[PDB]
């Protein structure tokens, strides 16, 4: 009966979850963690990553 | 080169500064890690292929 | 020995590592510090900052 309102809630949390999930994406880089990139590379290539 | 020697390095603390101090190494090229950051990191699966 | 550069024998050693995907056994010369509880700190556990 109350599917519409719950759907709005369902979309909003899912959108935040997707955005949160996007932090675990390498995006073509060596790692998804910025601290690892800083701890592992010199600034000329760390800047690229 | 066809029978290259592989040595496993594990359960040791490595001082890479001496590698820099004495070095006739004309080529010293690193791909996935900075040369100067090796003293600040911990590693496993270390292999030397000669 | 009489040949010029480009044909002289070169010794190549390849050091191969893996990054953070397993428990680590080889570490740098950095000294271990004491542990502090319930405070905001920047920690370094086995190369993870």
């Amino acid at each position: 009966a109350l599917g519409k309102l719950q759907d709005v809630v369902n979309h909003n949390a899912q959108a935040l979850n997707t955005l949160v999930k996007q932090l675990s994406s390498k995006f073509g880089a060596i790692s998804s963690v910025l601290n690892d990139i800083l701890s592992r590379l010199d600034p000329p290539e760390a800047e690229v990553q | 080169v066809y029978a290259w020697n592989r040595k496993r390095i594990s359960n040791c603390v490595a001082d890479y500064s001496v590698l820099y101090n004495f070095a006739p190494f004309f080529a010293f090229k690193c791909y996935g890690v900075s040369p100067t950051k090796l003293n600040d990191l911990c590693f496993t699966n270390v292999y030397a292929d000669s | 020995p009489t040949y010029g550069v480009g044909h002289q024998p070169y010794r190549v050693v390849v050091l191969s590592f893996e990054l953070l995907h397993a428990p680590a056994t080889v570490c740098g010369p950095k000294k271990s510090t004491n542990l502090v509880k319930n405070k905001c700190v920047n920690f370094n556990f086995n190369g993870l900052t």
